[PDB]
């Protein structure tokens, strides 16, 4: 197997952590979920081609701008999450994340993955975003930013569902072993 | 880590660590708070394991079974010594915590009601100044331990056997000389995290309160001076390119 890095960007809100620790699982934990994500190196056959994809998450570095970039280095894919609950999440994406991302992990593929895809469709999320003149962010708005923002390709899952989970990671895969 | 304590914490939480009976005369609000407390001990026992892999394994084994120039050891794992001194003494602490909470005839059922206090001592005082002045220097040679460690793989024979022969285990999987070095880097910043929900499901006793969020404060001036000490250190580096940074 060929050794492949994965890590995963985006706002504190963005559910990155919950997003890696349901896939290393292969489940959304039924009793406790963990507040952190130390490491994990996944075993993935992707097209016929066996990867060992270790998997790192930034959460805990969003304000130590000398710390962060120290989660960069040999780095494969990024994800670069936002959530569908938050639009403010998304219009952080292209002027703070993407320039960062492009610095330090010069032609690296970027996939822009919107997550909690299951609350486009919950009341109370709509509800409490038109208080502030908002709601869950659309299909194309996501393809739309993915595009503007010289992304690899355009994802959507539910961390809490597992929904889209496995397909994310099995084409960060693929995105890692392109040249 | 050593079998007692691996024991202690194999499960995936407080709540599936203690009995049932145990577990059942407890309010909801109080297994919250005593699951992430878990998590903390659980995670800081982690962190120490990976210190101890990077002292007896690597380092240790690298000097004994390798012939290696002066300083390349102490390139590759810079400050392990001492990390391993201020994270030992901590799981001490908070590992002292949980066996005084325990009950008679039992090595498993706990409450710990007052971490607070611990966590103001640990990230105050000569013991914050010593985790701010090592992570500084740690994370100001993190690169340079990187690119090292990949110079040394790709060149030398002997090495690549020792790297690849020691590695091989499964229990090794996320544990290679780099994934030391950046699992030791991003563990202060998981400190906030788990405090901050610790804190969240600690209003029950309004000085426990307190002294979480004072601790919460005192891990985010530390960082905040971690952060701003650090500068990348880079092999055969020239004075102009530093002071033109
Ligand atoms: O064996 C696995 C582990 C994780 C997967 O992701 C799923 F959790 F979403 C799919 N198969």
């Amino acid at each position: 197997a060929i050794r492949k890095k994965l890590v995963i960007v985006g706002d504190g809100a963005c559910g990155k952590t919950c997003l890696l620790i349901v896939f290393s699982k292969d489940q959304f934990p039924e009793v406790y979920v963990p507040t952190v994500f130390e490491n994990y190196v996944a075993d993935i056959e992707v097209d016929g081609k066996q990867v060992e994809l270790a998997l790192w998450d930034t959460a805990g570095q969003e304000d130590y701008d000398r710390l962060r970039p120290l989660s960069y280095p040999d780095t494969d894919v990024i994800l670069m999450c936002f959530s569908i609950d938050s639009p403010d999440s998304l219009e952080n994406i292209p002027e703070k994340w993407t320039p960062e991302v492009k610095h330090f992990c010069p032609n690296v593929p970027i996939i822009l993955v919107g997550n909690k895809k299951d609350l486009r469709n919950d009341e109370h999320t709509r509800r409490e975003l038109a208080k502030m003149k908002q709601e869950p962010v659309k299909p194309e708005e996501g393809r739309d930013m993915a595009n503007r923002i010289g992304a690899f390709g355009y994802m959507e899952c539910s961390a809490k569902t597992k929904d889209g989970v496995r397909e994310v990671f099995e084409m960060a895969t693929r995105a890692a072993l392109q040249a | 880590s050593m079998e007692m304590d691996e024991k202690d914490f194999a499960a995936d939480s407080w709540s599936l660590a203690v009995d049932s009976s145990f577990l059942q005369q407890h309010k909801k609000e109080v297994m919250k708070q005593q699951d992430v407390i878990y998590e903390l001990i659980q995670t800081e026992l982690h962190h120490v394991r990976t210190l101890k892999i990077m002292t007896r394994l690597f380092r240790t084994g690298m000097l004994e079974e390798l012939h290696l120039e002066p300083g390349v050891v102490q390139g590759l794992f810079p400050c392990v010594d001492e990390l391993s001194d201020i994270h030992t003494r901590f799981l001490s602490q908070l590992l002292e915590r949980r066996r005084q909470a325990l009950c008679p005839g039992s090595t498993r059922n706990f409450v710990i009601h007052r971490l607070g206090d611990l966590l103001i001592s640990q990230f105050s005082g000569p013991s914050a100044e010593q985790m701010c002045k090592t992570y500084s220097e740690f994370c100001s040679r993190h690169s340079k331990a990187l690119k090292l460690y990949k110079e040394l793989y790709a060149r030398d024979k002997r090495f690549q056997q020792f790297i690849r022969k020691v590695t091989r285990p499964a229990v090794l999987k996320r544990h290679g000389v780099q994934e030391c070095i950046l699992l030791v880097t991003q563990r202060i910043t998981k400190y906030p995290l788990l405090i901050s929900r610790i804190l969240q499901h600690s209003h029950g006793i309004e000085e426990e309160r307190q002294d979480l969020t004072t601790a919460l404060g005192l891990v985010k001036e530390l960082l905040s001076n971690v952060d701003e000490g650090i500068y990348q250190l880079e092999k055969g580096a020239r004075l102009q390119e530093i002071y033109n940074r």
